[PDB]
């Protein structure tokens, strides 16, 4: 629909009743290009393009692949934050069906012989020791709904991590939080580790870095000084719901993660 | 509301069924690999169409029908079941067994009435019952208003219709094959869409027709017979073969159902009749006849048939029991093939060239991802005979273009006689009609006879024992 | 405002209907696979247009109509219907059954008046009522304003119109087929757009026309002839086939409806009247006639027809019952084919060459510097006859250029004999008019004809019983 | 202020119609599949132009008009409606029905006055009224200022104009077909832009013209004839066909409307008149004539026509009833086609070669897929005649250059006349003819008699009996 720009800053209203996830609008790449108002993210529209066809039948048969662009809506934010927020949400949406097509493509046609696709087999719909398993009738990932036909298993079929992020957009924040974002530079493990190790506060939670990085600080603080600091991880903190707000936040190694993801995390 | 038929999901006959019945929706559901599946699908849909246009709470006369088919219907049926056939006992026993097994499990289907009706008839063969009788068409004495025929070729159409109209019937229906090939006095023919072949009694030992059989021989230059012969003409006996089932028929009764548009029935009472065709699909037709009391209008004695597909009739040469003879064969051709052949029949073509071009137009290779399949439009075994017909037709049309006659005169001279040309092929293009001369005035229908009980005591005991249980 | 037609959603005839009726919006829905679907859509739209044009609260007369079609309408209709056809008893029974089935369901229409009207007529047949009567067109005694003839071919146009005029009728309408072919004295013809074929009775045994039937012969040199022929001219008997239904017709009554522009009706009273054409679509026309008392102006006795499509009439050689003869046929050609055919007709072209280009031109055309499919294709079974006609026309136009003659003179050889050149085809290009001489003065209308009833006791009893069903 | 015309929205006639009327804007709207849509659009626009030009305070006379279409008009009209045709009773009945139906609703166009005036004429069919009249153009005794003729070909022009002048008429208009083809004395012709064809009675049984009908049963030798004709010359009777309607005409009355620039009318009073052409579009012209008392200047007796598109006249050979004859025909050619054939006609060309070139130029031309020639510029049934004319014209032009002669002298042996078979008038060319410019015949065709019947009077009065 319409997009209003109050005095430089850009905010988007979600009045269209089309497909929307959480508080993010979904629209075709062609719509973005044909609008001078959305000229700030035209580069992403070109990139998401070259990935939109309407299938094919015959010797070389494929299925229609449609991509979409995700933008935040409803909140008055700076134009710069609009660019980064769209990139993070759009990438996750395009990632999920890329795997979904790959599993669906193997089912209808024959798996390649000189490849690794033999790790995916066709399994009876009754014997389903797999806790989550991919079905073909509805081309989603489902636990137990009596998938008719003959069910597929595979390596990534066991943990559906691609499917574990589609619902994450429902609770994804849109408004950036205003706070003095300071940072420590230089090769890590000199004082920045020691900031959260020897002089960390009571209410801070070590959730940053890889799961190993989350646990090392917890073992480091307890063995050296103590202070009973627990350990969550970035993946669990971002996906699962949050709790009582942290007093002071000491996230480390967040520059590996994307900026838009950090904006929603804070 | 969806109608389910026993057809394979990839059959090409499904498209033809939908265009013939645009008021329904058809979904395939196969449960048995019957050899005549296409012939039964059409019959199933025909009955559904008729019941949709018949006024409810009106009794219906069903002539020569198996009573096990009209059991679950909510209408009122009166079945006329003579016992002059070799498969009647199985139908009667099956009807009794299914009736007994259905008692007490169906709420409202008049099961109790049917049980009582069957027992009453078995006690007295001559009794009349609303839902069952053992008389014939001219012997039943039950009044109604609608009569239905289904695949009946053993009655005389004018005589049978008159007896129905006396009792007060004002509507009738007929379902069956097409009578047109028999009006042209053919020797053999085929219906390729339903896998049906028919032939004459005297050509059952041919070599290259649909229904025949022969054996190997070396050939001798001498053999004597007591029958001079010297004349090969069609007879009254014809054999039918639908799928893997044999049916003997007669030409006289088959031609009696090629009714004109308007005809009069004159006797003790007078009636005026009409005839229309409502459904036609590659050989099967459905006819509707209306009857009124009185005597109105005028008659012309003509019958009209409309061709949606090509109709061919040509002369072929074959060896019957080692002797070379010639007769005529008829068949049907799809419309798409006929339209694409218009270009090359402007010149003279040899039979070999016609056969090769027909094969190319017929067969295509279809690939679905990695699977390969061969698709055909019409049956391949009829191509050689069809290719011959086109070659002869293209030659006869050219000769008419050089020997041009004057306008409005007849050439008749050394002697006052006119020469008659030879004809070897009759070809009817799509969207073309054919007209025949038939009879329209019927006077005599008196066929008195005596009724005899067509039943046996061993059969009567078996039915009674089967219909013996506390429900 | 939308109008529904029983036509397939992918047919090519929908474009033609939209062009002929620009004041409506037509969209298709199919419920029946009728063989004459195109011929009924035109009639349905014609009645809708006529009703809109005329004002309400005006009494309308129907000449030989089915009362069941006008049951649900707002206009005041007076149905005149004698008992002279085999379909009349069926139509009356349908009208009574349908009328009694909606006694307490429809309140807007005058249902009660119609039921009482039918009963009063059934008592005594000599009663004139506002809705129903059992007289002819010259025996009814009901005064109205508008008369409608729908598909009426069995009356004399001058005599019928005069009897309507003396009762105070100012406007009339006619819906039917074009009568232009019958003024050219053709032997056979066709209307490809409506699947209609007609032929003379003397050539019903032809081989290569739309309505014929023959058999296979080997050839008999010399035949007996009790009587002598040498004459082959059209007779008064003509047979029509509209898809699948047969209709006999007469030439004299067919040609009486090709009225001139202005003519006078002078008898006991005098009137002056005109004739105009409002709608024309590939064979179907709608005519409007307005009468006025008194004598005015002068008459010229000329009739004009405007051709929006090509009209052809050629002479062909065929074989009728084994004997070679020649006669003339006529047909219609689409305008698009004619325009694209102009380039090569400047030279001499053989019939074989013309046939090949017609087949190719039937798939692709050029429009506005671009390319598309024809979408206005012609039937394939008439291409051979059309191709031959074009060749003769091209040859004849080249002999006139080589025989240049002086201006203002007419060579004559006391008697003066002049030669007549040969013509074998007549071709009327689009946007060209035909003019002919007809009669424009009629005075002899004296027909002292009595009247008699045509009903019977058995039919009267049935109608009373059907109307006895009060619920 | 847009004007709506009853034609198709994709017709090629829109471009020509808009160019002829640049003071309006034309908008299409189709409600009827009439076969003469082009002919009615021009007449509708012509009346609109005339109405706004004249003073809205004067009185207008109509000659042989239909009063039904003059109802919703803000001007003052005096309709002269005699009873001399089979169409008049229908028009009069329609006028009465419309007047009664629209009574009491539109009380702005003086409906009550018209209703009362019509009733008065019915009672006494000899009175002169401001709105209605029952005499002819000569017998009418009403004084006005402007007279309008619309599609009138049955009145002698000098006689009618003089009778209007003595009643104080100073301006006149005429709308109709072009009379140029009848000055060349042709046998048949056509107006392809309006679907109109005309022919003479002696060639009604031709084979290859626009209005004919022949037979097929033939092929014999020898037809005895009593009279020795040997003559084919045009006669008075001429038949017209517009769409699917037939109109008989006469040559003498058609040629009387080809007036010169200046002419004098002499009699009891004297006047000087001038004729001018305002609008011309492919066959229809609009002429304006002014009258002034007295005698002034001198006349020359010449008529001038300006050609915006090609005009062609040739000689053709055909068979009439089976006998081969020869006569002349005429037609019109679009300007674009004429320009593009300039280079081809430089040499001698075979008729069949010219036909192929014309077909390609007409329906097989493309530039960018936007405009082209609308893939149909000239109707296809007149190409064979046109191709024959160009071939003969080119051949005769080459012979002129091979017979070069001296300047200012002529040779007599007593001189030879060459043969001409084609007259071709290219665009931007004028033609001049000699006509009469002095008229003094004061004929008095005064035999007055009414043509109203008693039954017709009863019907008209009865329709007005009820005020609704
Ligand atoms: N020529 C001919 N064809 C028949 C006759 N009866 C049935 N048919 C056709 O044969 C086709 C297949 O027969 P079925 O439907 O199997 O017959 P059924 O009623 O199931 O019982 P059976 O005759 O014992 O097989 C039917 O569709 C009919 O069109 C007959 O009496 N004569
Ligand atoms: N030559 C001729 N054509 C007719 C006549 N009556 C109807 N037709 C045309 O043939 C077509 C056949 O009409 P149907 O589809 O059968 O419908 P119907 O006329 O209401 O009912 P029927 O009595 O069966 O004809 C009509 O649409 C007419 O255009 C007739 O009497 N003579
Ligand atoms: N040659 C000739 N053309 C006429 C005449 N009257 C009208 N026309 C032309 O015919 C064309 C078509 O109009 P018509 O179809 O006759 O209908 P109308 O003019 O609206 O009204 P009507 O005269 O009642 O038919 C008009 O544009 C006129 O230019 C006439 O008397 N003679
Ligand atoms: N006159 C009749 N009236 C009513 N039903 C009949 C009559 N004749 C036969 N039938 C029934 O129709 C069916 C045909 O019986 P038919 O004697 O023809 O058997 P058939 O010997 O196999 O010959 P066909 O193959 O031609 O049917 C039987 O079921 C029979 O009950
Ligand atoms: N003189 C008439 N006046 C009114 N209606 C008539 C007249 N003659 C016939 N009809 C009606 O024409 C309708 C059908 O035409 P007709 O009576 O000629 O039947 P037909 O013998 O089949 O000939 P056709 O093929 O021309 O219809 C009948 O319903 C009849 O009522
Ligand atoms: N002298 C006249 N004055 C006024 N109107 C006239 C005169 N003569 C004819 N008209 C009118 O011109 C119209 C054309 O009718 P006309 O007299 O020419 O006979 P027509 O044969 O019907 O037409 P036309 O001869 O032009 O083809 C009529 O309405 C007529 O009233
Ligand atoms: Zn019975
Ligand atoms: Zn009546
Ligand atoms: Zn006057």
């Amino acid at each position: 629909g319409i997009i209003e720009t109050p005095r430089g800053a850009i905010k988007v209203t979600a009045q269209p009743t089309d497909h929307v996830v959480g508080e993010y609008l979904v629209l075709s790449p062609q719509t973005v290009l044909r609008s001078q108002k959305l000229s700030l993210i035209h580069a992403l529209a070109e990139q998401v393009k070259t990935c939109t066809h309407s299938g094919r039948a015959g010797r070389y048969a494929v299925e229609a692949y449609d991509g979409r662009v995700l933008v935040p809506s409803g909140y008055a934010i700076s134009p710069e934050d609009f660019q980064s927020l769209s990139e993070s949400a759009t990438m996750v949406y395009n990632e999920r069906e890329f795997v979904n097509r790959k599993l669906h493509h193997i089912a209808m046609h024959g798996p390649a012989l000189n490849t690794d696709e033999e790790s995916y087999e066709l399994v009876r719909a009754e014997r389903t020791e797999h806790e989550y398993v991919y079905d073909v009738d509805q081309r989603r990932c489902c636990k137990k709904e009596e998938a008719a036909g003959l069910v597929l298993v595979g390596d990534l079929t066991n943990p559906p991590y691609h499917e574990f992020a589609y619902e994450g957009l429902k609770i994804r924040p849109a408004c950036p939080y205003k706070i003095a974002v300071i940072g420590v530079f230089g090769v890590p493990g000199s004082g920045k580790s020691a900031i959260i190790k020897n002089l960390v506060t009571r209410q801070d939670l070590v959730t940053s870095g890889k799961k190993e990085n989350c646990q090392e600080i917890t073992t480091d603080v307890m063995r050296q000084r103590g202070l009973e600091i627990s350990a969550r991880t970035v993946d669990s903190l971002l996906l699962n719901g949050c709790n009582r707000p942290v007093d002071v936040l000491y996230v480390d190694e967040a520059f590996a993660c994307h900026s838009g993801t950090l904006l929603a995390l804070i | 509301d969806p109608v389910y038929v026993d057809i394979d999901a990839d059959s090409a006959f499904l498209k033809a069924l939908q265009r013939a019945y645009p008021m329904f929706e058809v979904e395939p559901r196969q449960v048995t690999p019957n050899d005549a599946a296409n012939a039964r699908a059409f019959s199933h849909l025909a009955i559904k169409l008729i019941e949709q246009e018949i006024d409810p709470d009106s009794t219906i006369l069903d002539i020569g029908s198996a009573p096990a088919r009209r059991m679950m219907s909510d209408r009122k049926y009166h079945c006329v079941c003579p016992m002059r056939s070799a498969e009647d006992p199985e139908r009667l026993a099956n009807y009794a067994r299914k009736l007994a097994s259905a008692a007490g499990k169906v709420l409202d289907r008049n099961i109790s009435g049917k049980i009582g009706d069957l027992q009453a008839v078995m006690a007295v063969p001559d009794t009349e019952t609303p839902t069952f009788c053992l008389h014939t068409d001219v012997s039943c004495r039950q009044r109604a208003d609608v009569a239905i025929y289904q695949d009946v070729y053993a009655v005389h159409a004018p005589t049978s219709l008159y007896h129905q109209a006396i009792k007060g019937v004002r509507l009738a229906y007929w379902v069956g094959f097409d009578t047109t090939p028999f009006m042209y006095n053919a020797m053999a023919g085929a219906y390729p869409s339903y896998s049906t072949n028919w032939a004459d009694e005297q050509v059952l030992k041919a070599k290259n027709i649909g229904l025949c059989s022969t054996d190997l021989t070396e050939g001798r230059r001498g053999k004597l017979s007591i029958m001079r012969g010297k004349k090969l003409e069609p007879c009254d006996r014809v054999l039918f073969s639908v799928g893997s089932t044999l049916y003997p028929e007669s030409r006289k009764l088959l031609k009696s159902w090629h009714l004109p548009s308007v005809f009069h029935l004159k006797g003790k009472l007078s009636f005026t009749c009409r005839c229309d065709t409502v459904v036609s699909c590659e050989g099967y037709v459905v006819k509707r006849i209306t009857m009124s009391p009185g005597l109105y209008g005028k008659t012309t004695g003509y019958a009209v048939t409309h061709h949606a597909d090509g109709f061919l009739m040509c002369k072929t040469t074959d060896t019957v029991d080692g002797e070379r003879v010639s007769f005529s064969v008829c068949t049907y051709v799809p419309a798409t093939i006929c339209d694409q052949m218009t270009g090359i029949l402007a010149t003279e073509v040899t039979p070999e060239d016609a056969q090769k071009l027909l094969v190319g137009l017929n067969q295509r290779i279809v690939v679905n991802g990695r699977t390969q399949r061969n698709t055909n439009t019409m049956k391949n075994y009829m191509i050689p005979v069809v290719a011959q017909a086109f070659s002869k037709w293209a030659k006869e049309c050219r000769k008419d273009m050089e020997d041009e006659k004057l306008l409005g005169v007849r050439e008749r001279t050394c002697l006052w006689a006119f020469k008659k040309q030879k004809t070897h092929t009759v070809y009817k293009r799509p969207d073309t009609q054919s007209i025949q001369k038939v009879q329209a005035e019927f006077d005599s229908f008196v066929v008195p006879s005596l009724w005899s009980s067509g039943l046996s005591i061993p059969l009567r005991t078996r039915i009674k024992w089967l219909l013996s249980k506390v429900p």
